[PDB]
């Protein structure tokens, strides 16, 4: 055959893969964490969006820290040999490096470690995408007018910059997930994933600004944060 | 608008 | 005129911009930090590479923490109105979130904060690229067979994943900078910057493995870490 | 090979 290139991930396995959505809305009273109004809008939007990309979507609601860890351990022990990729979406409270279970925190590293190249062999060499809508701290943006590494082939699409709050609208859903689904719907058959996420960065940065009766929280902006350890271009489509 |  | 698109940064200002290279090789004895053999190879490679991209390169060697902060403060107070972009390359020891001056540490946030959208107005809306060859911890990868956000328009090209050591060869230079310069030389007139950096990820991940007489440090791998808060595509070339 |  003719000259071949291998600059993009093979996305023509029989299955695109799993899309696990963990949607934590209601938290145990003792934690003091508030209910996350708007998050069901996000979860529904993500389900539809990834359905149209031919992912096998599994929605999970209000998981404890123990249930989150058990779920991701179990998913990492499935046979992903016939799947092109893996997607996990986390919708919760959080802080830098941490996602909230309904009864307490889980280290993000604990979750992602299950999918390391040496620990989930049927996903080795395949893109592993973690989409995280959660705070990463409490800063507010005021704006201005023969071997491969075990950490390779991960992409973390964070809703917000390190150290910062992340914004969620109780009616419309989170700024980031709103924007992410819109850009996937418009561009997934057209653009490489990093370019889609760059459009998401621009949409969040330009089209949203907080409104609050509290001056501390009013007129604030957000920029998401793309963290890529990918080794190839990622297109959700393939050529026949 | 609320923070996560 | 006809239909216009604005999905990519304007890179046809009169100047591409500054490329500041901080090359820390020799450290104050009292810090206990080792000399970074190979780093001059990196600094020379970067100087040539960014020269060919038409950046105004300034090389600085063996700066104290005080000199690093003064330098970046002063650079951030220059008039960048006629410049398309800004590049800063840091070659040193480090830990997560930290770069070593010759006499002690500097928080990376202290450096990058000078270039925030609200603090360096002549770079607002322009890409600000920080290329960081430094450790981010001590983990080793064993491998497997009307307003805009003030944090917007930054790109951090880290040599290694969060928490991990970064590798440097005393003869050839660092794995990451070697690879970065090679990919810029080959693809800067051809590919968008995220795609260039993805090729760098693959080159580092596939073509390097450590050799050591010490079993703790032997046969280790590395994956770099692209962190993008960019809002547009970045091409180093423009159309005439 | 050395670490930074």
């Amino acid at each position: 055959s003719g000259i071949s290139l291998d600059n993009s991930y093979k996305m023509d396995y029989p299955e695109m893969g799993l899309c696990i959505i963990i949607n934590n809305k209601n938290f145990h009273k003792s934690t003091g964490m508030t209910s996350r109004s708007g998050t069901d809008v996000d979860a529904a939007n993500l389900r539809e969006t990834f359905r149209n990309l031919k992912y096998e979507v599994r929605n999970k609601n209000d998981l404890t820290r123990e249930e989150i860890v058990e779920l991701m351990r179990d998913v990492s022990k499935e046979d992903h040999s016939k799947r092109s990729s893996f997607v996990c979406v986390l919708l919760s409270h959080g802080e830098e490096g941490i996602i909230a279970g309904t009864n307490g925190p889980v280290d993000l590293k604990k979750i992602t470690n299950f999918f390391r190249g040496d620990r989930c062999r049927s996903l080795t060499g395949k893109p592993k995408l973690f989409i995280i809508q959660a705070c990463r701290g409490t800063e507010l943006d005021c704006g201005i007018e023969h071997k491969i590494p075990v950490e390779a082939d991960f992409l973390y699409a964070y809703s917000t910059a390190p150290g910062y709050y992340s914004w969620r609208n109780s009616k419309d859903g989170s700024w980031f997930i709103q924007s992410l689904c819109a850009m996937l719907k418009q561009y997934a058959d057209k653009l490489e994933f990093m370019h889609i996420l760059t459009r998401v960065n621009r949409k969040v940065a330009t089209e949203f600004e907080s409104f609050s009766f509290d001056a501390t929280f009013h007129a604030k902006k957000q920029i998401p944060c793309i963290v890529s350890m990918l080794t190839k271009e990622l297109y959700f489509y393939h050529l026949h | 608008d609320e923070v996560d």
